[PDB]
């Protein structure tokens, strides 16, 4: 048996925490979850004990804890001190075209790596003179290497063909071009994957018009934050995408779209699909591969069935009720 | 009958530029053409290309080659708004069919403040400058534009969740022109809820208006709903009332003078030119023109109809005259 810190985070966190562990008992899952919250407060202390925990037990799952941006700058995402200070830099999503789910485009297959630490993110923000404000931009060596060899080494493992570098580098010259300058020694490592750039601007052309041309995307961490939501939107929506957060030693699971939901939130309606596919993902990440084979199979196949579906999805489904068609899925494999 | 200046630019620029004047004449357009050819010299532009522009206020651009002209240009005029109105077009059918947006992007400043350092061996840092008065201009040219176009919404976009200072005094400054303006209603979104919004239902926004990167990069995505850069118009608003309207898609060198260029674009940017000034009229004809060309069928160009480009052209030309 496992422990796994959960952090049910906000919105429609907490409601989709629930089905997670009512899934996991159905299907005898031995994931012991031990929770942590993380409140609105202005202090650090829960989320630096939700830190702790995650420190303890290597592994997560997480809701999406709420920014208030009318706050001073001295209040930060709590989502993102604890994505940067658990050092999980890599941020992976794989957008695929679901059967069920009929959408503009047809044929996506996207893997998505995002430097998850660095960049835009940084947090580093002054004001010299009054109305004057500076934000520093972030790019290292290290960090573009890191997640150049993660993009390749998981283009290699899963037997994909191309990585494609996304970025500024025609404007951002020194930072977006260390960037690539590191995905480009990465790449004489990997002679046998394509390797390919691409403004980020085209990029989301490209994405809207032909998104069947990319295969593996790598990105710093605001690029990461477009594409993710473009692919995610292409294929369906927030409800449908699942997402890891990978450091060396750490692991933390989300939805890829990192949404509150709040105004969905309680009333029966959230798309479960993309929190139990995160839950399988880390089942993976666990080891606990038959489990995380079993509960796929059954999300996957109750989102053939377009009775099953959620409304962000166009359907008049309940949660409960996906959730209900999951677990009928489930008890049948495992007798 | 005023005159505009007039830059063809390069490849397909000065036959797509032809074309623009022979709709624009036979429309009757009080618009007279002051070519000009505009290059980086001693970095500047040329002393009469400056001249031209500083009395007239409104000009005209084909597709330029690559210090690049068009950093030039804005650094010279002080053109601080960048506005793309992406309308699906009736004909040419992309996946997204319900898009009316106009994305409104601060051109001076943000992530493109030009200055970059290395701190030390491996480590770069990318400086984003937002300031309160470049903000409130863009702010104020939105809710303008907006009154002035019949626009109900304008969406300010940010990440002021994760860049609270610069993002935040942005919105501050969208915020205090809002107030001030209960006329258009204006609501605040975080860019990645725009772009997922975006791909699956664009019908649901408005005016989008945000700093330097988010416009360029979202001014580009809704461009590719609609069709792309071919079929796409582009205004900038400077300072002292001067305006330049453009092509923004390649020069296409390599059909550069077949006749097979498109000039939906530029001409579409020069429609977007007539209303700037206030002849609303002569905007709408040569329009309606151009929509039913392409919704027509085969006077289509090869982008697009296995047709030359002065069919096409002449077809628009012959329709504008039957109002
Ligand atoms: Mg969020
Ligand atoms: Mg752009």
């Amino acid at each position: 048996r496992h422990t796994v810190t959960m952090i049910p985070g906000d919105g429609i966190g907490p409601e989709l925490m629930l089905h997670v562990k009512s899934v996991f008992r159905h299907a005898c899952v031995p994931v012991d979850f031990e929770e942590v919250h993380v409140s609105s407060n202005a202090d650090e202390e829960d989320i630096r004990n939700a830190i702790m925990a995650i420190r303890r037990n290597r592994v997560a799952l997480k809701g999406n804890i709420e920014t208030n941006h009318n706050l001073p700058p001295s209040h930060k995402s709590r989502n993102n001190i604890l994505r940067t200070s658990l050092d999980l830099y890599a941020n992976v999503i794989h957008c695929k075209s679901l059967p069920g789910v009929v959408t503009r485009h047809k044929d996506i297959d996207i893997l998505i790596v995002r430097e998850n630490t660095e960049g835009e993110y940084s947090s580093l923000e002054h004001e010299s003179v009054a109305g004057v404000v500076e934000s520093l931009k972030i790019i290292t060596k290290a960090k573009s290497l890191r997640i150049a060899e993660y993009a390749f080494k998981l283009a290699q493992e899963s037997g994909r063909k191309k990585v494609t570098a996304v970025h500024k580098a025609n404007i951002m010259k020194l930072g977006d071009g260390l960037f690539l300058q590191c995905c480009r020694e990465v790449a004489a490592r990997y002679p046998q994957i394509t390797f390919e750039n691409m403004i980020v601007d085209n990029t989301t052309m490209q994405l809207v018009s032909r998104p069947q041309q990319f295969d593996v995307m790598v990105m710093p961490n605001l690029y990461g934050n477009i594409v993710n939501n473009v692919c995610a939107g292409l294929v369906g929506g927030p409800g449908l995408v699942a997402g890891a957060n990978y450091g060396h030693v750490y692991a933390v699971f989300e939805t890829a779209t990192r949404n509150t939901g709040k105004s969905i939130a309680n009333k029966n309606i959230a798309n479960p699909t993309a929190t139990l596919l995160a839950s399988c993902m880390m089942l993976d990440h666990l080891k606990l591969h038959s489990y995380a084979t079993s509960i796929r199979k059954a999300v996957l196949a109750s989102m053939d069935n377009e009775n099953m579906h959620t409304p962000d999805i166009g359907g008049q489904g309940t949660t409960s009720e996906a959730i209900q068609d999951v677990i009928r899925h489930i008890r049948v494999i495992n007798g | 009958v005023q005159t505009v200046t007039l830059i063809p630019g390069d490849g397909i620029g000065p036959e797509i530029s032809a074309a623009v004047m022979k709709i624009f004449d036979a429309a009757k357009a009080p618009i007279q053409w002051e070519e000009r050819n505009v290059t980086a010299i001693q970095w500047m532009i040329p002393s009469e290309a400056k001249e031209s522009m500083d009395k007239n206020k409104m000009g005209l651009k084909g597709p330029l080659k690559t210090p690049s002209m068009n950093l030039l240009l804005r650094k010279t005029f002080d053109l601080y708004a960048n506005v793309r109105p992406c309308v699906s077009i009736e004909g040419y059918k992309t996946p997204y069919t319900d898009v009316n947006i106009v994305t409104i992007r601060e051109n001076t400043e943000g992530e493109y403040s030009g200055i970059e350092h290395v701190i030390v061996d491996g480590v770069v840092q990318s400086i984003k400058l937002i300031t309160e008065g470049a903000s409130k201009r863009i702010a104020e040219f939105a809710f303008e534009y907006a009154r002035n176009n019949h626009r109900s919404n304008v969406t300010a976009v940010h990440k002021a969740n994760i860049m609270r200072m610069s993002d935040g005094l942005f919105l501050q400054k969208c915020r205090e022109v809002a107030e001030s303006c209960k006329d258009i209603k204006f609501n605040e979104m975080y860019l990645d809820t725009v772009c997922l919004n975006m791909v699956q239902d664009p019908s649901q926004f408005d005016v989008l208006v945000m700093p330097n990167l988010y416009g360029d990069i979202l001014s580009d995505l809704c461009a590719g709903l609609i069709g792309g850069l071919g079929v796409t118009p582009s205004g900038n608003i400077g300072a002292n009332g001067v305006a330049i309207f453009e092509s923004v898609h390649g020069t296409a060198p390599d059909i550069a003078g077949k006749d097979m260029a498109n000039p939906t674009a530029l001409l579409l940017s020069a429609v977007m030119m007539l209303r700037h000034m206030g002849l609303f009229d002569h905007a709408a004809r040569i329009e309606a023109a151009c929509f039913a060309t392409i919704k027509d069928g085969k006077s289509l160009t090869k982008d697009l109809g296995n047709a030359k480009c002065s069919d096409f052209t002449e077809e628009i030309c012959r329709r504008v005259k039957d109002l």
